């Protein structure tokens, strides 16, 4: 009984590896001539009916802390965000020193500068904010933008906008992607309602700090994954079922003015505000929130951490990081954010007010990239925007507390873990269809 | 119609019947820095493909799926029988047992091909 | 002198018996800055094209010819015209036409009953 | 590895055994362009010369025979005088510029060869 | 003051490098062909009799 | 090659091939302004007299 | 090369420095380099030895 070896074309191995991601969108971008940050025009149209096939008698690990995928989305939002700011006005002379004057949240800061024609001095007049500005005096009014020491400030380019519409990510062909949508996922351990897909679904290329919005929602039940929850330093991913929305605006109506610098490049500023001056502020409903929260803690009750938490504000210190970033409309704010976390769970307002400021000039992708600065243009009119808050980034802080359980902080302040809660059941392998077996075959010839 | 990775974890003898649904969906799939990323992906499935269609064109195979070679399975690496790996193991299961011989199975399989090639060579 | 592309719109049993004058230059991929990324992107069209098709054909019953017969006993739900409307007054850009919804669904029956030819080969030995 | 471009000085006759162990291995920012295009043109490389194979005789193997009737215009050299004492770098040097007229004619009744299936069925 | 100081950055034309038009051929890869009506008063939509590949 | 009892619908309005043809030359002539010389502290006062 | 020094950062314009030596410290001295005799000259037979051919 003598047995031969024979080749088979065609056999499932995975023995996962890494790879280069495709780009696909929903091609619902009825607005021609948008053009937005991520190209989303510059990607595979025409991917309907996502036939998912059922996988059975399947066991295989899956992990999400140790995923390099999302290290892939990453790295393109730091180089989609870089290559869209190349290609349009810079504003790098308005390093200048500006004699300002109070009219406040806004000041009315003036500066002498030069026109496209050269040795010819205008007065002219912007709208500055204070976290855009700083002063190098004792009480002068003079004052200097934020990041004109060893950066570069460039404008942001104006036609082109900051709409965070989905885009659905692919892996070549011979590449499959996995999915576990197994009910209650510990976030690494093997998986039993295994499913291949063609590839994945539609992720949110939103930026956000201390929160997450316009996620998916939780299939079960409200769900809390992490790596370990022994050690200080390492975050904490939440998922909701219930949404929390928010319908919030910024009432700050004003006219846009075109400033020339220059040679073809022209900087955009406010101009002559109009109507009663108001701040930047967000409406989060009770009765949802702390109902939201009375979910939340029902597991975090459970083997984790034992009982007598409490929730607490932002460390803070460096304000970048501390308070919570937001963004709709091509605004970028920076808001307080402590009144959500200011109570105590342990065994007369409706909605509660966040006050928010603005900040022109931001710095984010500067300190992880390396790109440069940017300068946000202001937008005509008064802007709204509501989203859902599908997610929250906890972080307990290290000390001692004999008598209780150390205090939980959502200062999470990393860019990673907020693509992390979307991608959380995802795989990437590679298809050898190569394999040998024995048989009784002689290849007579 | 299992689908593409249809049968994956499921029976030996079922794998053996639907190896051509995980190869016509292999290559073919829906056809600046999302064109770079579209073309250095879309060209790293054409070279995958070619990297291990030599193969098949090698050993005992022109085109076809199931070809018989004559290496007579020498019994170094694993002996289960006919009816242990038929039965009740997969795919992926199978792979784990054999993953370091292939390097010099490969080599061997390719091997007493050229000894082939001769002896339809001399007789004519 | 046929060259590519010459009998298309004539009948379609003419062109069953010249289908190797317009095979060829499918066939014979040999050699005998905004244009070179034109050029990158292209070239790999062309390699992309020809072994797009030399996949199908090798799986099903054409190894290193251009008619090879498989075992499905062509099914009544699509179009059954005889054989003298077929292959007389009728072209194969019409053909195709007739047939297009059902062009994946005849070839995914092609590659099944070509599996059980080389599991009965396998089982014979 | 162990044998790329290995008994390449040895006896004609001797090439009976190390085709598989060279033919295993014809595939293995504007700098990514650059390193790009190396990986394609490896592409035309291979499928190039498998495509010239795919054509005449060499659909999936090494050693395919042509009815070609191999006239005496160029060298006479028997089979002893080629296989033994030669090797094929010396072998490649003396019909180099006859290869160009050489190609054509296999190809020179072989579409014809392929019209007597066609006949037949 | 130059005419296109407005919205423009003005470059010069490189000095060794020439406008004219030398005639270039554009070529479909290989797996795809061009249709061409050479037949005479083409209308320039519809149906074409003479059509050459 | 000449075609012999063939029919088909043209289009020149709405071809594809003459929008690529607007792409090339935006392009070549966009790319061939880049690596050499530019005069952008040109657009200063010019003081002139008609000769 | 003796040249111990603090380095000093100069604000040449807008997010930009410009690093240079402007106070150095302890005894100025010209930079010299060693090359042993008797294996220099060692070396420097041996060239024209096989030179003599
Ligand atoms: C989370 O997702 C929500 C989606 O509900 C998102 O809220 C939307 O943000 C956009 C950002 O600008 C708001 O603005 C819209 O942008 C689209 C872009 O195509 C426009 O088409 C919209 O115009 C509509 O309304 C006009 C009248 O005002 C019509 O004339 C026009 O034809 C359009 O119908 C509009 O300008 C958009 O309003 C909100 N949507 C809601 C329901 O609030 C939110 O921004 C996301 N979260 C974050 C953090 O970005
Ligand atoms: C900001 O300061 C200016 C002083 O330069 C205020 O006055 C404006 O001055 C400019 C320059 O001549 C004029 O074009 C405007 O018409 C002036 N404004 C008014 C209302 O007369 C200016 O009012 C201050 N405030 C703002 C919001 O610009
Ligand atoms: C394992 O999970 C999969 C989902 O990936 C389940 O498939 C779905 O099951 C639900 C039942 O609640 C159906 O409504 C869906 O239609 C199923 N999906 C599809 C695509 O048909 C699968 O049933 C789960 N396995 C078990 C044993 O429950
Ligand atoms: C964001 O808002 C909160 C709430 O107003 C700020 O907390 C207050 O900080 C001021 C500082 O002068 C204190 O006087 C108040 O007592 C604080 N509020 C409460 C309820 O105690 C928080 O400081 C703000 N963020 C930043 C960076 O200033
Ligand atoms: C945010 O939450 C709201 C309400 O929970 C969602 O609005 C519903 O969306 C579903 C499916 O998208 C619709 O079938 C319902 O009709 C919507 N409700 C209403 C009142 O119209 C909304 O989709 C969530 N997501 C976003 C991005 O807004
Ligand atoms: C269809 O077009 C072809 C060329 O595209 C025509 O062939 C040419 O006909 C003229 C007669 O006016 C000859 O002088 C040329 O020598 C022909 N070309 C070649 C290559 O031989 C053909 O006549 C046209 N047919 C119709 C019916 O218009
Ligand atoms: C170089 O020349 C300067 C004079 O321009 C010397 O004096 C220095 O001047 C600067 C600017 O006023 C002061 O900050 C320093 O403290 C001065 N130096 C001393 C020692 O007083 C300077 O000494 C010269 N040499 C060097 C090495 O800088
Ligand atoms: C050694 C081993 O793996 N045995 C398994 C076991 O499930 C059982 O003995 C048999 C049939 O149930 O299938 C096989
Ligand atoms: C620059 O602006 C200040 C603001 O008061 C003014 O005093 C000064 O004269 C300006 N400089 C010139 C050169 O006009
Ligand atoms: C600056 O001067 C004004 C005018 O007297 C005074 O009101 C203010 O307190 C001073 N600010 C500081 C920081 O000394
Ligand atoms: C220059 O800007 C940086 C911002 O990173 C700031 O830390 C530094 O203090 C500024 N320099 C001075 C002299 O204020
Ligand atoms: C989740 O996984 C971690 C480590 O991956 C493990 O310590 C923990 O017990 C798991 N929780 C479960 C299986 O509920
Ligand atoms: C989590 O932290 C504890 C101690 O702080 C450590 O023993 C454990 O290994 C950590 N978890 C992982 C997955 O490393
Ligand atoms: C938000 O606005 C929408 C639009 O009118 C409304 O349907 C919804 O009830 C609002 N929600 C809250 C909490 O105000
Ligand atoms: C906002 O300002 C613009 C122009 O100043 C005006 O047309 C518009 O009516 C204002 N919006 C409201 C709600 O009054
Ligand atoms: C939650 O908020 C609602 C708001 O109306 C309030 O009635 C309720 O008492 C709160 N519950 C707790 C536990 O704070
Ligand atoms: C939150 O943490 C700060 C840190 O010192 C502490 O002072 C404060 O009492 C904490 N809040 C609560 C409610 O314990
Ligand atoms: C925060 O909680 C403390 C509890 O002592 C309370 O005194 C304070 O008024 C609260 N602040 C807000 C803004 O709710
Ligand atoms: C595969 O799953 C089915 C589900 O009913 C089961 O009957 C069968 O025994 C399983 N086979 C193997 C090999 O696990
Ligand atoms: C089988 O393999 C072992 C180890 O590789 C070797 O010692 C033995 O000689 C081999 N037997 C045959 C028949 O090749
Ligand atoms: C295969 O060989 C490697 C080489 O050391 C070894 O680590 C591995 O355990 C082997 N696999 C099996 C299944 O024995
Ligand atoms: C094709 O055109 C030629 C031209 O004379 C004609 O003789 C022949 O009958 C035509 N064939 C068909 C099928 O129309
Ligand atoms: C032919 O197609 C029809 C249409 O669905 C189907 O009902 C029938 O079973 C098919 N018959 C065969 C033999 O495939
Ligand atoms: C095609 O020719 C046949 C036989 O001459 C005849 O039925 C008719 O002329 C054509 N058929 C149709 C359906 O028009
Ligand atoms: C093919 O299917 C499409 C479905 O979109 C249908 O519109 C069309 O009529 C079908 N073709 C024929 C010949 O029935
Ligand atoms: C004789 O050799 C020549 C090569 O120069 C070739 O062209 C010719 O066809 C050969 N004769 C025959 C009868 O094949
Ligand atoms: C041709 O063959 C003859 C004998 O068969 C031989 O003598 C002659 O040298 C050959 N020609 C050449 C050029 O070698
Ligand atoms: C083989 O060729 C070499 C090179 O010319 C020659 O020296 C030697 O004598 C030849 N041997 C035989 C047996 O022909
Ligand atoms: C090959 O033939 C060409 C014909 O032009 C000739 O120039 C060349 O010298 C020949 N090479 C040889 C005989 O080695
Ligand atoms: C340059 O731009 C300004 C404002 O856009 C305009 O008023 C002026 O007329 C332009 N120059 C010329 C020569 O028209
Ligand atoms: C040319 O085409 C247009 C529309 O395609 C049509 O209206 C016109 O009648 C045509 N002229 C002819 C066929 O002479
Ligand atoms: C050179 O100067 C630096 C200044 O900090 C000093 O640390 C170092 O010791 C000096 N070098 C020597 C050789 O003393
Ligand atoms: C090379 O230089 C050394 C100096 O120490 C001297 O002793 C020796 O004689 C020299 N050799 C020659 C060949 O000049």
């Amino acid at each position: 009984e003598k047995l031969w070896v024979t080749v088979y074309y065609g056999v499932p191995v995975w023995k996962e590896a890494t790879t280069t991601l495709f780009c696909a969108s929903d091609a619902k971008a009825y607005d021609t001539e948008v053009h937005n940050v991520w190209a989303t025009h510059a990607c595979v149209p025409t991917d309907p009916n996502p036939q998912e096939v059922v996988l059975e008698n399947v066991t295989e690990h899956f992990n999400m802390w140790k995923n390099n995928m999302v290290e892939q989305m990453q790295e393109d939002i730091i180089s989609l965000w870089c290559q869209s700011l190349k290609p349009c006005v810079k504003l790098t002379p308005l390093c200048v020193t500006l004699n300002c004057k109070d009219v406040g949240e806004i000041k009315n800061c003036s500066f002498n500068i030069t026109t496209s024609i050269r040795d010819k001095v205008q007065k002219e007049y912007a709208l500055f904010y204070k976290l855009d500005v700083v002063p190098i005096d004792n009480n002068n009014t003079s004052y200097r933008l934020i990041s004109c020491n060893t950066s570069v400030i460039t404008q942001a380019c104006p036609k082109i906008s900051f709409e965070p519409i989905p885009i659905h990510y692919c892996a070549p062909a011979g590449f499959a992607i996995l999915k576990c949508n197994d009910k209650t996922f510990n976030g690494t351990g093997p998986c039993k309602n295994v499913s291949t897909v063609q590839c994945t679904h539609g992720i949110r290329p939103v930026v956000s700090t201390q929160l997450l919005l316009n996620g998916s929602l939780a299939e079960e039940e409200v769900v809390i994954r992490s790596d370990n929850f022994t050690n200080n330093a390492k975050t904490i991913i939440v998922q909701l079922k219930e949404s929390v929305e928010i319908n919030c605006t910024r009432p700050n109506n004003n006219t846009r003015k075109s400033i020339h610098i220059g040679p073809g490049r022209a900087f955009y500023t406010t101009g002559e505000i109009i109507g009663d001056i108001r701040q930047a502020h967000c409406n989060i409903s009770r009765a949802k929130w702390n109902d939201t929260l009375k979910q939340i803690v029902i597991k975090l009750r459970e083997q984790f951490e034992n009982k007598t938490i409490v929730f607490n504000h932002s460390s803070g210190g460096d304000p970048e990081i501390v308070m919570h970033s937001f963004n709709c409309g091509g605004e970028f704010f920076y808001c307080n954010s402590t009144q959500l976390f200011n109570s105590t769970w342990n065994n007369e307002g409706n909605t509660i007010t966040l006050p928010c400021r603005i900040k022109q000039i931001i710095n984010m992708w500067q300190e992880v990239g390396g790109c440069g600065a940017m300068y946000a243009p202001p937008i005509r009119g008064q802007i709204r925007c509501s989203s859902n808050i599908t997610g929250l980034l906890l972080t307990r802080d290290g000390g001692i507390n004999e008598n209780g359980t150390e205090i939980f902080r959502p200062g999470g302040g990393d860019m990673r873990d907020n693509w992390r809660s979307e991608l959380y059941k995802y795989k990437v392998v590679k298809i050898e269809p190569l394999g040998v077996a024995p048989t009784k075959a002689k290849r007579r010839v | 119609f299992l689908g593409f990775l249809g049968a994956a974890g499921s029976t030996m003898g079922a794998a053996s019947m639907t190896l051509t649904v995980q190869a016509r969906l292999l290559l073919s799939g829906i056809v600046t820095v999302w064109g770079i990323k579209q073309l250095q992906a879309r060209v790293l499935a054409v070279e995958r493909y070619l990297g291990d269609q030599q193969l098949l064109g090698i050993w005992g195979c022109s085109g076809k799926l199931i070809c018989t070679t004559a290496v007579p399975w020498n019994a170094s690496w694993s002996n289960k029988s006919l009816d242990r790996i038929w039965n009740n193991m997969t795919w992926m299961e199978w792979e784990r047992e054999i993953d370091n011989y292939t390097s010099e199975i490969y080599t061997l399989i390719e091997e007493s091909q050229n000894q082939q090639e001769k002896n339809e060579q001399e007789l004519l």
